[PDB]
RNA sequence: GUGUAAGUGCACAAGGGAGCUUGACUGCGAGACGGACAUGUCGAGCAGGGACGAAAGUCGGGACUAGUGAUCCGGCACCUCU
RNA sequence: UCAACCAUAGACUCGGCGAAAUUGCACUACGAGUAAAGAUGCUCGUUACGCGCGGCAGGACGAAAAGACCCCGGGACCUUCA
RNA sequence: AUACACGGCCCGUACCCCAAACCAACACAGGUGGUCAGGUAGAGAAUACUAAGGCGUACGAGUGAACUAUGGUUAAGGAACU
RNA sequence: UUGUGCGCCGAUAAUGUAGCGGGGCUCAAGCACACCGCCGAAGCCGCGGCAGCCAACGUGUUGGCUGGGUAGGGGAGCGUCCUGCAUCCGGUGAAGCCGCCGAGUGAUCGAGUGGUGGAGGGUGUGGGAGUGAGAAUGCAGGCAUGAGUAGCGAUUAGGCAAGUGAGAACCUUGCCCGCCGAAAGACCAAGGGUUCCUGGGCCAGGCCAGUCCGCCCAGGGUGAGUCGGGACCUAAGGCGAGGCCG
RNA sequence: GGGGAUAAGCUCCGUGCGUCGAGAGGGAAACAGCCCAGAUCGCCGGCUAAGGCCCCUAAGCGUGUGCUAAGUGGAAAAGGAU
RNA sequence: UCAAACUCCGUGAUAGCUGGUUCUCCCCGAAAUGCAUUUAGGUGCAGCGUCGCAUGUUUCUUGCCGGAGGUAGAGCUACUGG
RNA sequence: UCCGGCUCUACCUGGCUGGAGGGCAGUGAGAAAAUGUUGUGGUUAGCGGAAAUGGCUUGGGAUGGCCUGCCGUAGACGGUGAGAGCCCGGUACGUGAAAACCCGACGUCUGUCUUGAUGGUGUUCCCGAGUAGCAGCGGGCCCGUGGAAUCUGCUGUGAAUCUGCCGGGACCACCCGGUAAGCCUGAAUACUUCCCAGUGACCGAUAGCGGAUUAGUACCGUGAGGGAAUGGUGAAAAGUACCCCGGGAGGGGAGUGAAAGAGUACCUGAAACCGUGCGCUUACAAUCCGUCAGAGCCCUCGACGUGUCGUGGGGUGAUGGCGUGCCUUUUGAAGAAUGAGCCUGCGAGUCAGGGACAUGUCGCGAGGUUAACCCGGGUGGGGUAGCCGCAGCGAAAGCGAGUCUGAAUAGGGCGUAUCCACACAAGAGUGUGUGGUGUAGUGGUGUGUUCUGGACCCGAAGCGGAGUGAUCUACCCAUGGCCAGGGUGAAG
RNA sequence: GUCAACCGAGCGUUGAUCCGAGGAUGUCCGAAUGGGGAAACCCGGCACGAGUGAUGUCGUGUCACCAGGCGCUGAAUAUAUAGGCGUCUGGGGGGAACGCGGGGAAGUGAAACAUCUCAGUACCCGUAGGAAGAGAAAACAAAAUGUGAUUCCGUGAGUAGUGG
């Protein structure tokens, strides 16, 4: 049968044109009564992933 | 050692006994025991490409031809009476090599009832026209009806 | 497709067993106790291959040094003296001069007793 | 003495005191540290709109490092998204 | 204390039938020592004619049982205001 | 009531049966329910000898070994053994 | 009185010298300082063969450096079976097996020959694998060491003559002897299933042998109005028309 | 360098320090980690390292000048002693 | 055989666990450390290995110049304490 | 279409009840039974069927080799004394069925519309009821109670008939589609106890079905249930007549036979293992059992000479030196840590799949390739539904070599194959605008790792479902039997 | 017939042995079905027939259960019913898989685990057929002027999504 896919890779990771791989960023959600607004301004955007887990992440991605 | 006959029992104890530790009488390292990694009922073809195909035969007919090997004719007999002695003679004429191809077509069923019998011969219609029998060949004989055929057939 | 395994296994064991035709017991039946046997003794057979050079110089030393002895003269001066005198001769040779010919010995000898120095325990 | 442990620093004061006051902002961020990874730390400089000051200029919390808890699932306000 | 003697079934000898668990090998000494820290097998010395029979039981970390005490992992069954 | 002539079905009957024939893996010192119950001594179906009756049962012949097992007697003392 | 170089006592554990590795050594074969030589390794060199990386050149030659190796990564190969295709040997003796003589750097090889034996095999190129065993307290069969050893199944105990027989401790008979005798005796039920009798037999079996046997083969043999059961009856309990529940 | 008794063949850290692991050969009496040295195969060739030259064991009962009298050499303390 | 029988089936149950895993040569060749961990005997990433491509000496060694350190040591009427 | 009678009734019409030509249909799902012809239509036995005693040699036997001929709508296969197109059996091919069975074909037989239809026109009536719907617990639908439609199960409640009702992912209004709660329906599809005919890069007696051999047998278990082992003489038994030893087994001669190194223990006939002879060696010696040197003796080949060394080779090998089994697992094992008695045979990284990633090779090339399926005696032709690429950014609308955020050309993020050449700006690390060079992916296959599956092999304790077991032992029920003999001396 | 020979006695051109289709016979147990029963073995009834001086015995048939139809009666009890008696037709059990409706786990994976998964699998039940079931729109769709019963295959798609 057919390889199938990881919903939470899936949820949690693409792919731009060139094949990187982009994620989000952490400590975002909730407890900002305190965190001041650079800490929260780092975390925005996205962010290529590393290198040491791009190989694990294809494989989760693909099959 | 799923397939085979009992040995879903545990035979003896785990321990007390002595001699070693076994969980059935039908296990590979025993005598009447099940295969491990066995032949089993499989497929063996494989998905070649019509293009590759069609050069493959183009390009053998293309060996055979500039050795002057493929050889036409209009017909093997006389009216509607099989008689082998007919086609061997025939061949004899054309040919002196031991292995040859005849590239017959359907309603010419005389030519092909005829040459059937022979040693070497091996009769095809153009319409499953392959590669192992051109190439197992030494010369091949087309009909005139079978060469328009397949001429006419592949140029468009 | 089915693949009995007999010719396959029974070459090496005729080789083997061939090659242990003079040991002792279970080292000249059996193949399992030969294989073993066969390592260790190729393997004492390399060494004393690289070790009978050894042997032999050790040999050749102790005949030369008694030859001498027996002529007043210790071997370490000897070789001292023909070192000195540039003489080629190997232990070899010297060995089995002093086996065959005595006297061709004693004239190197008398030869080593000239080239040597005068004061051997001098400075320099 | 430095709000609170200790260290590193502070008299050139970051110690003590008085007047205005809300930058205890918004939109970003070159280049860097440290770095298994996720986290974490500073950051000049640009724009609106301001404070203080005569101006230069400083202000994106506290003398610095601790004072808190990822993700998921829900909740409140606003949006010219469906 | 303090052990002695006697008879039967065995044990020993002869004729017959005739197994067993165990077994890496083998023409399988002792000492002081060295070493995975208790050596038939190594070192250095000492002793010993080859082959058997009856007998003892100090060792061969003897045979038996993939420890039953301990620890770890997994189960089981039992309990209780989990 | 008398006489005569007739019928009176099916299954098991051998053989072992406290056992070399059953259960016990063996021609196994084990287990197996029921029935008559000789004599002399004796309270007695105990126990000793025996009639009827039945077996000598399936490896033997030897031999003053140690030692082990079941038996036997023991000077003087009498639990000191433990 | 200082500092030194060797020294003394303190010193002292259990299988046997036993705190030089031993003999032995001060007529140093012991310590120190200088000196001379030498032995010594798979190190280096010397003569040869192979191999990997690079480089130079010419249609694969040479040269320099290099080459311990477990977990492990990579590369190149022998062998076995079945097959596509082409050719070769084979009852004028293939394979397989035992060999002898030889070969390859190795897995291995002999189209090199002898003996045995009796019908399929080899070669080159490709294809595909139930594709290589020395270990799993591994499985199946066969055979060893222990070993010509322990045992041979009770506490009743055997013997002499004669007998047939190829062959007798044991089988048949004779006379003795000894054992049980609320049993080791005679009769039934369960259970087993021909074990019973006769005739013949002893390559297997009997814990020895055996002319013997519950062993082997063939044949024969079990007779019921009244015996133990059924056709006669019912208890425990079972099955259970209809039936009720589900 | 810590803990320990500034004991452990103890335990825990550092180290472009080492070797063993994965590494043979020589020396260390025998002796994975010590010293030397890093094995392409052959040779009945030569020179050397560590170490050692009375015999066992191939090489020097080597040369020179002094000490040692204790079998020191070939275990050892506080301390004692013409 | 009973702290919950036996047989067939699910079932080839599952084991961070023990054992075992077969022909050859050539080249290179380790580690036993770090963070995390229902985790410490396992595993994930980084570390060290090789294969292929890319970048070409950027690595390493020695010399010279430039830079911060608060270790050994020493010192204390140069502070805190004895 | 004609009439017979009927519309209660005689009379004009409208509407029924009959028969008749006819048509339609039929064993249909649409009603159902049998009928008799019936097709060289099919199945259930079979049959014919071409061509060499060919020659020489080998051999026990020619079906071999070599040389001569032939047949062929038949050289597929097998057997026959060794590979047989021409010997046999049979094939290609054509034949063949009294009876039964199956297909249709018919005529019977049966119905069935025919008394009819096309359209008009304005309003009442009907359009499947304990149902659909709603609420409460639940199942299953991609959907685990969630905003959760549609489909549904049990209870409780409970409506209308066409401006009616149900759905178009809560719900409401508009439009759209459709007309539930009554019923039947072939063909494509899945499967093989049995039967028939064949194929195999499947096994070939420890394999293959457990079963080539009496096989679900023997044997085990009370019982359910487990569950084995054993193939081969040779061409044909011509199976050793006869004699000798022996009680017999068994053997030696004589024979058969091509061979008895084929004797009913039999093709070949390995190793372990068991012995007999011949040569060397071994009883003063401490041995992981070997290796290096090697005395001595014995065998052999060769050059020679009355026996003799050699570019020798082989078996034994006194004596000397060196030397601590194999594997697994361990920091570290010769290890007194595990495993192995020995031989022989058997026994562990495999397969699927347009699966994923990386990489070699081959075709095509800004294109590449087909799936199911259809036709094909075969491996071949077709089949454009699909997929991958060719433009991305953004949560999304959306825009587009740019886009997102943001008030912002003001910075940044992502993207614009890459390089190349000229410019302008800065050297806060280079950027921006031009020009050209022009982008490479895809489908087969091989290797490695990998995902789902028993997934390299063996190994539990133990979980669940359905059944077997109280003949042993625990207890109870129903019904019978057994307890020698001697003492004590309660109540009354 | 055969393992499997041996012996004996025979048949067959008047067509044997052998093969095929239909018939006949078809002991006893078995759904088992007269009653009973420890499966293959015990006892009977009724009609007829054979047989004995009569009985015994023997042979041929038939007798279970339910569901339905028909027929006779209509108990307590009045209607009348359940029930009872006779006759006629069905069903009853076996099967290797395949199907539809219903019930319905657990070890496993989650490196624990209960929700989840394994699986609505194994297994159990009731009924079938040569195939089954479903099946004629109270359906899809999206303003395209569309499709037109159902089922099974390829793709869409391991996607939209769902999910401690």
């Amino acid at each position: 049968p057919k390889a199938k896919t990881h919903s939470g890779a899936s949820k949690r990771f693409r792919r731009t044109g060139t094949g990187k791989i982009v994620r989000q960023k952490a400590n975002r959600r909730h407890l900002l009564e305190h965190k001041p607004t650079k800490r929260t301004r780092r975390l925005d955007g996205r962010t290529t992933v590393s290198a040491a887990d791009n190989s694990r992440i294809n494989k989760l991605l693909n099959g | 050692r799923g397939e085979v006959s009992g040995g879903g029992k545990k035979p003896y104890r785990q321990k007390g006994t002595g001699r070693a530790r076994q969980g059935s009488t039908r296990a590979p390292q025993f005598t009447g025991g099940g295969t491990v990694h066995g032949p089993k009922p499989r497929d063996y073809s494989q998905r070649t490409p019509k293009k590759m195909i069609a050069a493959a035969l183009r390009g053998a007919l293309s060996d055979r031809a500039r050795n002057d090997r493929i050889h036409a004719v209009t017909e093997l007999v006389e009216g509607q009476t099989p008689s082998t002695k007919s086609a061997k003679t025939f061949l004899g004429t054309l040919t002196e090599n031991k292995k040859v191809l005849v590239v017959i077509g359907r309603t010419d069923e005389v030519g092909a009832k005829s040459v059937r019998n022979l040693p070497g011969v091996h009769v095809i219609s153009p319409d499953q026209l392959n590669t192992y029998d051109v190439l197992n060949a030494d010369d091949v004989v087309f009909s005139v009806e079978a060469l328009n055929a397949y001429i006419s057939a592949n140029s468009k | 497709a089915r693949v009995k395994r007999a010719l396959n296994a029974q070459k090496k064991r005729r080789t083997v067993l061939k090659a242990s035709k003079g040991y002792r017991g279970q080292r000249s039946r059996l193949y399992r106790k030969a294989k073993e046997q066969q390592l260790h003794s190729l393997t004492y057979a390399y060494r004393d291959r690289r070790a009978r050079k050894g042997e032999f110089r050790k040999l050749w030393i102790s005949r030369i040094n008694a030859a001498a002895r027996a002529n007043d003269i210790t071997y370490n001066r000897l070789i001292q003296g023909l070192k000195a005198a540039g003489v080629e001769v190997d232990r070899k040779n010297l060995a089995e001069l002093a086996v065959s010919d005595p006297a061709a010995f004693t004239a190197l000898v008398d030869v080593a007793r000239a080239a040597l120095p005068e004061d051997v325990n001098a400075p320099s």
